[PDB]
């Protein structure tokens, strides 16, 4: 479905908003998933002072 | 201690507001749609219903 | 399909149907009439990143009716339209009092829909090459 | 709470003189907008659990989370069963449910924490199958958590 | 260890989730690509566009909390790091051999 | 046994990347909506 309507111009407006919202959220996923690295660096550099 | 504020009935502020309106426009001008000084908020929120 | 620069959009009080999974839309003149209902139903600071959108008609509540007021009302209405509704030209504003006792003021706005496309009208296949300002 | 009063979905309601039909339409809009709020609420909820997900004492049973939304005046009528709004754990099981593949995700978190001490539990993957059947998945996760808790002495008093 | 003067930067542009105007433009681009056959009016009185702007604002709020430093995000109510980290006094020393 | 050496020193599960705290795609949020409705 998602492939078929990508850049077709053919979705009903209530789905157009919902999908466009879900696409905007991908930038939040990118920031959120960097927490595991920030956590590790904090422990080795600020707690253990290495 | 100083973070705690005083709460009052509205009548004394209205007497003040009446004086302003009487001087700015006259006794025949309605007191409504006039702002109050030294008020953070109404104690409760009243809905349209 | 000549009048495609007035555009198509969501109805203001959006209604959802169940006979088909869709939200109702408006177009052309119907769309213009709902735009006017929205503009004069909202206050200047109510939109989040649009701090100057709406009108100040509430300033005149609890006031007597005279010539100075009527002049001021007309100015408020005309400026709100010039800033926020590119598709119309006001024709006449008629301000009258229909009640000796009840606190009522009656305002009748008449307007004309434009036959040519404005430079401020953000309708998709047009503003791209015609929306200069 | 970010919309204007004209829309009718705010705390002060909508004036009676505008009629029932407009009040009904406001109800329809609240329903629609909950599809956007339930997702955002999940992401905020997920931040609150970072401490648990990476805990050395004991991790959580779930890896995805949700919240009841209660700053909307009629949620008791919008939802078919208001019971769920009284307990976020039940709400999670009902709304996310199976989509949360807890066994695989919990193992990935544990393996990362164990790796930080340069240790390795790979052999449990098959050695435990000579002792237990399907029940090994629960047993193995319990043992990995115990190992991290006891690590201070284990690596020192050799 | 003295107090410094405090000010705010003037180049409010990042092209990421903390940039309101950036998000708004991307929103509209996606709308045209997916639904321009039916939804063409993108003027400011449109309920559709109004909803988009509200959501963009909400996204910025989320991004701003994600950037809160670790020292606060994993803090305990009583202070300390008991269940999060082992301290140097505990994890670096070795038995004497 | 052959001991160890330079090419054997990479721990595949130490790099923070190995953990994706959030993995939903567009298709998973759509399944969420189908249920929620």
């Amino acid at each position: 479905f998602l492939a078929a309507y990508d850049q077709s111009g053919k979705l009903t407006p209530h789905l157009t908003l919902f999908v466009s919202f879900l696409k905007l959220l991908e930038t939040s996923k990118k920031r959120f998933n960097q927490l595991t690295k920030r956590h590790l660096d904090f422990y080795y550099q600020e707690i253990l002072h290495l | 201690i100083n973070s705690h504020k005083v709460t009052l009935p509205p009548s004394s502020s209205m007497a003040g507001a009446y004086a302003r309106v009487d001087n700015d426009r006259g006794v025949w001008k309605s007191p409504a749609n006039i702002g109050l000084n030294y008020v953070s908020k109404p104690s409760v929120t009243v809905s349209h219903e | 399909k000549s009048k495609d620069f007035l555009g198509t959009g969501w109805g203001f009080p959006p209604e959802f149907e169940t006979s088909i999974g869709q939200v109702k839309t408006t177009s052309g003149v119907e769309d213009i009439q709902k735009s006017l209902e929205i503009l004069f139903s909202t206050k200047i600071g109510e939109r989040i990143m649009q701090p100057t959108y709406g009108c100040n008609l509430d300033e005149l509540l609890f006031s007597p009716i005279n010539r100075t007021l009527k002049t001021y009302v007309i100015e408020l209405i005309k400026n709100a339209i010039l800033y926020h509704e590119p598709r119309i030209d006001p024709e006449k504003i008629d301000i009258t009092q229909g009640n000796e006792i009840e606190g009522e003021l009656l305002i009748h706005l008449q307007y004309i829909v434009r036959a040519t496309n404005s430079r401020k009208n953000m309708v998709y296949p047009f503003y791209l090459e015609e929306g200069t300002n | 709470h970010e919309f204007p009063e004209t829309y009718g979905i705010s705390d002060i309601g909508l004036p009676p003189k505008l009629g029932v039909k407009r009040a009904v339409l406001a109800r329809q809009l609240k329903g629609y907008l909950l599809f956007f709020d339930q997702i955002l609420a999940s992401y905020f909820e997920h931040l609150s659990k970072i401490k648990s997900l990476l805990s050395l004492d004991q991790g959580p049973s779930f890896t995805y989370f949700t919240q009841a939304i209660k700053d909307i005046k009629d949620v008791e009528e919008l939802f078919k069963d208001p019971t769920l709004l009284e307990n976020d754990e039940e709400l999670t099981k009902s709304l996310i449910g199976k989509l949360d593949d807890t066994i695989e995700r919990r193992n990935q978190l544990m393996d990362h924490l164990i790796a930080r001490f340069a240790e390795n539990f790979s052999s449990y993957a098959f050695l435990m199958k000579f002792l237990y059947g399907e029940s090994t998945d629960e047993i193995v996760l319990q043992d990995k958590q115990s190992f991290l808790r006891e690590y201070k002495e284990i690596s020192r008093e050799r | 260890t003295l107090n410094k003067h405090i000010s705010i930067p003037k180049d409010m542009s990042s092209k990421d989730d903390l940039d309101f105007h950036f998000l708004r433009e991307e929103g509209i681009r996606y709308i045209k690509e997916l639904g321009s056959n039916f939804w063409t009016d993108y003027n400011t009185h449109d309920p559709g566009i109004t909803m988009l702007e509200v959501l963009c604002y909400a996204i910025s709020d989320l991004g701003n909390r994600i950037n809160i430093p670790i020292e606060d995000l994993i803090a305990n109510e009583e202070g300390g790091v008991k269940g999060q980290f082992y301290k140097v006094q505990e994890i670096l020393p070795s038995a004497p051999t | 046994r052959d001991g160890t050496g330079r090419r054997d020193l990479l721990d595949p599960k130490l790099a923070p990347e190995s953990v994706q705290l959030q993995d939903f795609e567009l298709s998973d949020w759509l399944i969420f909506a189908l249920n929620f409705a």
